[PDB]
RNA sequence: GCUGAAAGCAUCUAAGCACGAAACUUGCCCCGAGAUGAGUUCUCCCUGACCCUUUAAGGGUCCUGAAGGAACGUUGAAGAC
RNA sequence: GAUGUCGGCUCAUCACAUCCUGGGGCUGAAGUAGGUCCCAAGGGUGAUGCUGUUCGCCAUUUAAAGUGGUACGCGAGCUGG
RNA sequence: GUGAAGAGGGAAACAACCCAGACCGCCAGCUAAGGUCCCAAAGUCAUGGUUAAGUGGGAAACGAUGUGGGAAGGCCCAGAC
């Protein structure tokens, strides 16, 4: 999990999802693409 | 002539019963407070208590809007250096159904001995059964 | 489960055949006589009120005497209450004896500790003493500082200070039951229990186990 | 919305019961029911169910789509139910079913016994296989997830409990 | 995490359903109805007159004093008092 | 027309930017170990040689030897190098 | 300009900010700044929008399918996504 103020897509498989008021990046190909904005 | 003033030994106080189910907390509390203070009477006098006795039923079913049911926090301090303690709305309803309405009305009443005397007239109950059938309360819709 | 009221007789040892000495406290548990049963309908909770021992007929007032007469029991030296669990029931006038603890093997003993009087902070709160020499002026056992400065501006509530010590109700938990002696009205528990010799003790099965 | 546009076809042998918001489905596999959201219009028709938003409800189409999906799963539920297949990978990893309880030996120092819910039945073809059957899609998925959580597939050999149709994507440690 | 649309797909979240830490709230122990919002149960004890008036939840007088409590004294592994 | 300075001592209380113990994601995470980030204050977090010393450096512990605020907390508490 | 050398209303309180300068008396009215659910006087006011975080009622570069609109585009029913 990467905790950043700037969360972005890092490859084609990474997706932006908003869960409970938090912008998150979940990526089905690369586990180290997980990100939450905090 | 002097302006009329109410006499504490001759004021007429009546009894009312209110069902709190589904009501918004604050919008019920303001009306409760204004009738406890007596501001609905033509004999209202700021230094004497002319309000009525109000019985509140189903205090546990009172409603709040938004996310207040889980986000409204009730702080108090015990007097010791650790001290600060808090409870959400849900926790208060689970433990003290009556306490929430009591403290809302208390916060809406004047502070001082007369305000405490006014708050003394409020009877809050968790269920829909009360012990004051002998005082014949009238049904009041809020 | 309920417990029983006894009195601290003293303290001794038990030698085991394998050469171990067990320090035990001897608690004399006479018959406990149920004087009142409290139920949910009338009293709002379930409990029994028991009495034990005996009292001089001249020292029992007609309020107390009438309360004892209603139960039909003899006067005891006091009254204690035990909260009842869901299972058990008792009847007024019933007597409960020490073999209640026949198969318990852990008890909780409650008593009034010995009164130490007005005690200083070193004794009461294990405060460290200051220097005995090296220039110390009149301050060998005093508490030292008690607060910070202007910013708090007051002494915080619950500060540790000198005062009354002991003579208060204390519970000791999870004591081994070494022996139950029904015919002698004796209960022997491993270790020390609060209170001086001859004081009242309340014995209950261990709550934590 | 446009998921909710497509009506769900009620086949033969299965019936529907509606009380405004709470709905009931009964078929050969059994009983299913739920209370739909207050913003969705359930409307039975000739052997079909049609769903639409109410009035004065924002995002009534999204709720309608959710309701359509849930009722579709119910209909597919009371007929031929659902099945989930679990696999056990790793030396000494075994599974066994004893009535209403699954016994798992996953390399722990203690036994693992899982209690199934009301509507789920389990059956182990081999000791490395757990087949689950039930009417409720959500419940069977939850049970499969719970079984999986005991020993998640670790990424160096894939050892652990996995869904039968799962990709593990192992990796090597450093080199050599 | 499960089911699941918006946004044929997907998606832990929006509806809905689960979990999850020495925090939290309890559970272990102590104090505690001046908890003026002063609560509760059992038991004990008192059911005589008369007069005067502003009359009021009035005041005296005589007879009576109960349950209990205090005082004093012998004292205490209680306690500055 | 006076708000005593540093260090030690005795006694502290709080914040969290948590040192230890607890939960978890990512790893260039095989295990043993870690790293990094997130949550979390319930409790615990050395005594000595030199120096007036805070500090520092040592020599041995430890689960760990947290960091700050509090008139650089504390002299109508003490010392006074 | 205001305090100094000015009161009063308002700003929670708050010389110097805002409105507005107090001859004295009145249990008269009418307004300004500020307000009109309640503490605490007066709108639980009418009509339309807009926000869901308690924004309101404290914060930046920088991130994000959070929503209310507008003006233009490409693609597409032969068939777009």
């Amino acid at each position: 999990m990467k905790v950043r103020a700037s969360v972005k897509k890092l490859c084609r498989n990474c997706k932006i999802v908003k869960r409970d008021g938090v912008i998150r990046v979940i990526c089905s190909a690369e586990p180290k693409h997980k990100q939450r904005q905090g | 002539m002097k302006t009329f003033t109410a006499k504490p030994e001759t004021v007429k106080r009546d009894w009312y019963v209110v069902d709190a189910t589904g009501k918004t907390l604050g919008r019920l509390a303001t009306e409760l407070a204004r009738r406890l203070r007596g501001k609905h009477k033509a004999e209202y006098t700021p230094h004497v208590d002319t309000g009525d006795y109000i019985i509140v039923l189903n205090a546990d079913k009172v409603a709040v809007t938004g996310n207040k049911r889980t986000d409204k926090v009730y702080y108090h301090h015990t007097g010791h250096i650790g001290g600060i303690k808090q409870a959400t709305f849900e926790e208060m309803i689970a433990r003290r159904p009556e306490r929430v309405i009591e403290i809302a009305v208390k916060g809406m009443l004047p502070k001082g001995p007369l305000g405490r005397a006014m708050f003394r007239k409020l009877k809050v109950y968790a269920g829909n059964e009360h012990n004051h059938a002998a005082q014949q309360p009238q049904v009041l819709d809020i | 489960m309920i417990g029983l009221v006894g009195k601290k007789v003293g303290m001794t040892r038990i030698f085991t055949e394998d050469g171990v000495s067990i320090p035990v406290t001897v608690i004399e548990v006479e018959a406990n006589r149920v004087t009142q049963v409290k139920d949910l309908a009338n009293d709002g909770y379930r409990a029994i009120q028991v009495t034990t021992g005996a009292k001089k007929a001249n020292r029992v007032t007609k309020p107390e005497a009438g309360h004892f007469a209603k139960a039909g029991v003899e006067a005891g030296r006091g009254l204690w209450e035990f909260r009842l669990a869901e299972g058990e029931e008792f009847t007024v006038g019933q007597s409960i004896s020490v073999e209640l603890f026949a198969d318990v093997k852990k008890v909780d003993v409650t008593g009034t500790s010995k009164g130490k009087g007005f005690a200083g902070t070193v004794k009461r709160w294990n405060f460290r003493t200051q220097d005995a020499t090296h220039g110390n002026s009149l301050s060998h056992r005093v508490p030292g500082s008690i607060g910070q400065n202007q910013t708090p501006g007051k002494v915080f509530k619950g500060k540790k200070m000198a005062g009354q010590m002991g003579n208060e109700r204390v519970t000791v938990q999870s004591l081994d039951v070494v022996r139950v002696d029904a015919e002698r009205n004796l209960l022997l528990v491993k270790g020390a229990v609060p209170g001086a010799t001859g004081s009242d003790l309340i014995v209950k099965p261990a709550v934590k186990a | 919305s446009r998921v909710a546009k497509a009506p769900v076809v009620v086949p033969a042998g299965v019936d529907v019961k509606i009380n405004g918001q709470v709905i009931t489905i009964k078929g050969k596999n059994g009983e299913l029911t739920r209370t739909l959201n207050d913003a969705v219009e359930v409307k039975h028709a000739d052997n079909t169910l049609t769903f639409g938003p109410r009035d004065g409800y924002a995002d009534g189409w999204a709720q309608a789509g959710t309701a359509r999906a849930l009722l579709n799963s119910m209909v597919i539920g009371v007929t031929e139910g659902f099945t989930k297949k679990l696999q056990l990978v790793g030396v000494g990893y075994r599974a066994a079913v004893k009535g209403n309880v699954i016994n798992l030996s996953l390399g722990f120092s203690h036994p693992v016994d899982h209690q199934l819910p009301a509507g789920i039945t389990a059956e182990c073809p081999t000791q490395t296989e757990i087949v689950l059957k039930g009417a409720d899609k959500q419940v069977i998925g939850q049970v499969a997830a719970d079984l999986r959580a005991y020993r998640r597939p670790e990424p160096y050999k894939g050892k652990g409990v996995r869904y039968a149709d799962e990709v593990v994507r192992t990796k090597e440690a450093k080199k050599k």
